RNA sequence: UUAGCUAGUAGGUGGGGUAACGGCUCACCUAGGCGACGAUCCCUAGCUGGUCUGAGAGGAUGACCAGCCACACUGGAACUGAGACACGGUCCAGACUCCUACGGGAGGCAGCAGUGGGGAAUAUUGCACAAUGGGCGCAAGCCUGAUGCAGCCAUGCCGCG
RNA sequence: UACCCGCAGAAGAAGCACCGGCUAACUCCGUGCCAGCAGCCGCGGUAAUACGGAGGGUGCAAGCGUUAAUCGGAAUUACUGGGCGUAAAGCGCACGCAGGCGGUUUGUUAAGUCAGAUGUGAAAUCCCCGGGCUCAACCUGGGAACUGCAUCUGAUACUGGCAAGCUUGAGUCUCGUAGAGGGGGGUAGAAUUCCAGGUGUAGCGGUGAAAUGCGUAGAGAUCUGGAGGAAUACCGGUGGCGAAGGCGGCCCCCUGGACGAAGACUGACGCUCAGGUGCGAAAGCGUGGGGAGCAAACAGGAUUAGAUACCCUGGUAGUCCAC
């Protein structure tokens, strides 16, 4: 059902980006709070507010360049069907670099850009390209 | 088409 | 390839891929066939070698290579299969028919036409005599004394009872025959009483329907007259070919009614919706018995029916 | 188009057993054991380090080199000895051939070549302990068809005219 | 022995395959769908660069072609990296075990994973830089590689386990509304056919046209009365219901799910499904009933070349019910 809610907050931001939404409303999470922050300081996104504290919703600020995608295309890689991880020099990269992949470790998540002063692997994400 | 499937059996080589 | 000397000999049967061609002695020895031979039928004389033997004395074919000029042909024609000879280099058909399952007359007719555009002279022949009473036998006999009046021989046999054969022989010798009929009409009886050929095969005999009959035996086998001559088998035919010439040669296909032309009203005549015709005056005289003459316009009324699409050679 | 398999089988006591633990063996006691994560049955196959192919992931296979296991005409058994159930040790049976005075014995090229035969098809019935390794001996020395070499086979790679 | 000095003179030392396109190279003659060629496409019956030969060339080279075999090309068993409306393919449908998977908050374990380190992954082969044999092949130094496995110390975001939860998922109650949902038992009226009676007369019936068939024992038609059988006109509509096949007169009884409103309440109780399990159009099969109409086989008449089919008059099995 919502058994992948990441791979379900893939599918309402590639929607919307592409339909000229100006704003999307999603159920939150912990995990879905530690990514969407991540794409706001990474430039893919405007900004998230918080609402409910019993029925948590989170809501994404969408971002255009004339009226044009930002976020092109965007590519759920782990799975609850088949996990899939890496080491510290297995991390792919995205576009040859110019995309992210955005991989949880135990310092939290980053980048794989971000991971080489880590020197960590783990769960692949997305990748946001 | 599901990995899941491949489990039980894998793609029978011809 | 490499093949053998270039002789004459007749041709047993025809199958397509290959061909039983007879030398001049009495040899059965199959050879296949030339891609430019347009046709090749049963007992055609032709130009053939016999291959060459691998093994010393064991050949497997030869090759039919021309194939001589035609004295006759049997050419009928079909909806979406043209033209096709049957048999051909014959002089004299021999129509047999039997009681059982039917004894038409519309099938008499349309041989007696065909053999006036081939100049050969069928004969009437029925089987299966012994089945009937002297009452039933009487009017088959009336109805066939019809068909002796205007010249064709009738000779009415059985081949269980052996009745007739020798009359039947002493007119066929020296000539070629096919014997054509319908499906289950007595054709591979009739060969097995006169010939006295090879009993361990002696043919395919199944013919057992309801109220039909049954074409078992394929097209045609050659075999040999102890007197002389040679026989051709026919396949259970149930199809008329008028595809070829005017409804003048139709007038042509009879013989009595040969006799009663340009007696008429008019120069051109159709003969049934005509007032005054000669021919017509003829049936109602008595000399034409009133059978022949509604079978007459049958013929030209089925030819306002096969000729509706088209077809031509 | 193999679903149930298994009574020394699964476990325990005690005795016995080998160099060592142990159903390895024996009596008794228990009725369990294995198995849809493929037990069991049938067929096929020596395996691996690797070679070849492929951008890679994968794919096909296991000759030469090296490691291990099994096997030494077929089948079974034990002795000897630190180490074998023993390729050129023995014993018994069967199969085949040889010798024979008719009663008997002899033999194991899957060692080097080499013959017959099979098959599309694979070699001289060569030389040497000079070197290396091993065996015996205090060493000298001897032995080694291991190996070092040579010939044949455009059989492959590479180089030159 | 390699190596090296010296001698004589180009003297001792080049072939095979191809030549239409793929695929590098074009003309000519001979032959006449014959011979042949060929991996594919397909060439040649009167002008063939494709056959045979010649001329000339191309690609290789002491080798050159062919056959057989493995992978690649082939993303053509698709993990990387394929599809299933009609190209081959979504079981007829539903329930559900095992298996896979799982909302949200916190704590804990560190199981999976990740970080670091030790030990190990024999040598040779491959890769990196070298050295050596006149060169190369080949031999060889060290390093890397061998992405493996085992152990210890770590980090806790995600996945797993435990613990306490939370409510939007999934459920429970009440008030209601719609429906041919199923099963069982009655009941109605047309129409069909049979039978009884009445009035009534020469054809009824059927087809393109006719015939078989029925009827002066009075058919057919009409009216009265009765019997049996099966189906439910109109309503009725891309209308409704059911998991699906499917389900239609009305009424009662029993019973199933679906949906809506207002709240209350349990707290992931869920999704999915190989074997297994049940339902599942009609035909047909077994036993015992039932019998109008329709109707395989078959009877009979037209059609026809024959009619076996079509058309028509009849007609059994079956269609009906129980099991
Ligand atoms: N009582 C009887 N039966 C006969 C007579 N002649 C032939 N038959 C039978 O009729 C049947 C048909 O004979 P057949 O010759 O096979 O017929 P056909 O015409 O050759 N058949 P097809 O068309 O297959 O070639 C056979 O069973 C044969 O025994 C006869 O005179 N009397
Ligand atoms: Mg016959
Ligand atoms: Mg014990
Ligand atoms: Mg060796
Ligand atoms: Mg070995
Ligand atoms: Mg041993
Ligand atoms: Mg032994
Ligand atoms: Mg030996
Ligand atoms: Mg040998
Ligand atoms: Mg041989
Ligand atoms: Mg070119
Ligand atoms: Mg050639
Ligand atoms: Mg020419
Ligand atoms: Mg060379
Ligand atoms: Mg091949
Ligand atoms: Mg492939
Ligand atoms: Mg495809
Ligand atoms: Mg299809
Ligand atoms: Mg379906
Ligand atoms: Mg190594
Ligand atoms: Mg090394
Ligand atoms: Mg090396
Ligand atoms: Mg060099
Ligand atoms: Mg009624
Ligand atoms: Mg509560
Ligand atoms: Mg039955
Ligand atoms: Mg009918
Ligand atoms: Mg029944
Ligand atoms: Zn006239």
């Amino acid at each position: 059902s919502m058994q992948d809610p990441i791979a379900d907050m893939l599918t309402r931001i590639r929607n919307g980006q592409a339909a000229n939404k100006a704003a999307v409303t999603m159920p939150s999470s912990k995990l879905k709070v530690a990514i969407a922050n991540v794409l706001k300081e990474e430039g893919f996104i405007e900004d998230f507010k918080v609402e409910g504290d019993t029925k948590p919703e989170l809501e994404l600020t969408l971002k255009y360049f004339q009226g044009k995608a930002v976020v092109e295309s965007i590519q759920r890689v782990s799975r609850p069907g088949l996990r899939i991880y890496k080491r510290k020099d297995e991390l792919p990269k995205v576009m040859a670099g110019l995309g992210i992949a955005v991989v949880s470790t135990s310092k939290g998540v980053m980048t794989d850009r971000a991971a080489r002063q880590a020197g960590l692997g783990g769960e692949i994400i997305c990748y946001v390209a | 088409a599901t990995v899941n499937q491949l489990v039980r059996k894998p793609r029978a080589r011809k | 390839n490499l093949f053998g000397e270039p002789d004459e000999g007749i041709v047993i049967s025809r199958f397509g891929m290959h061909a039983d061609v007879e030398s001049a002695d009495g040899d059965v020895h199959r050879c296949n066939i030339r891609r430019t031979i347009r046709s090749l039928v049963t007992g055609d004389r032709v130009v053939w070698r016999p291959g060459k033997p691998a093994a010393e004395g064991v050949n497997v074919k030869g090759i039919v290579e021309a194939v001589h000029e035609r004295t006759s042909v049997l050419t009928r024609p079909d909806f979406y299969d043209g033209v096709k000879p049957i048999a051909a280099n014959i002089d004299q058909i021999v129509i047999v028919s039997a009681i059982l399952p039917e004894l038409s007359l519309n099938i008499i007719d349309r041989y007696l036409v065909a053999c006036e555009t081939l100049q050969i002279e069928p004969i009437i022949v029925l089987n299966k005599i012994d089945l009937l009473d002297d009452e039933g036998m009487a009017f088959v006999n009336e109805q066939m004394d019809i068909y002796r009046n205007i010249g064709y021989r009738v000779l009415m046999v059985s081949s269980h009872t052996q009745d007739g054969l020798k009359p039947l022989e002493e007119a066929l010798t020296g000539r070629i025959s096919i014997f054509a009929g319908q499906s289950g009409v007595g054709k591979s009886s009739l060969l097995n009483a006169l010939l006295g050929l090879q009993k361990e095969i002696l043919t395919n005999d199944i013919s057992d329907n309801s109220g039909l009959g049954q074409h078992t035996t394929t097209a045609a086998r050659l075999y040999h007259f102890p007197h002389g001559g040679d026989v051709i088998d026919s396949p259970g035919v149930r199809e008329f070919g008028l595809w070829h010439l005017e409804p003048e040669q139709i007038t042509q296909g009879f013989v009595e009614f040969h006799d009663y032309l340009g007696l008429c009203k008019y120069r051109d005549c159709k003969h049934d919706t005509d007032p005054g015709c000669a021919i017509r005056e003829a049936v109602e005289e008595g000399k034409i018995a009133e059978t022949r003459f509604e079978n007459y316009h049958r013929i030209l009324e089925s030819m306002a029916q096969v000729k509706t699409r088209k077809n031509f050679s």
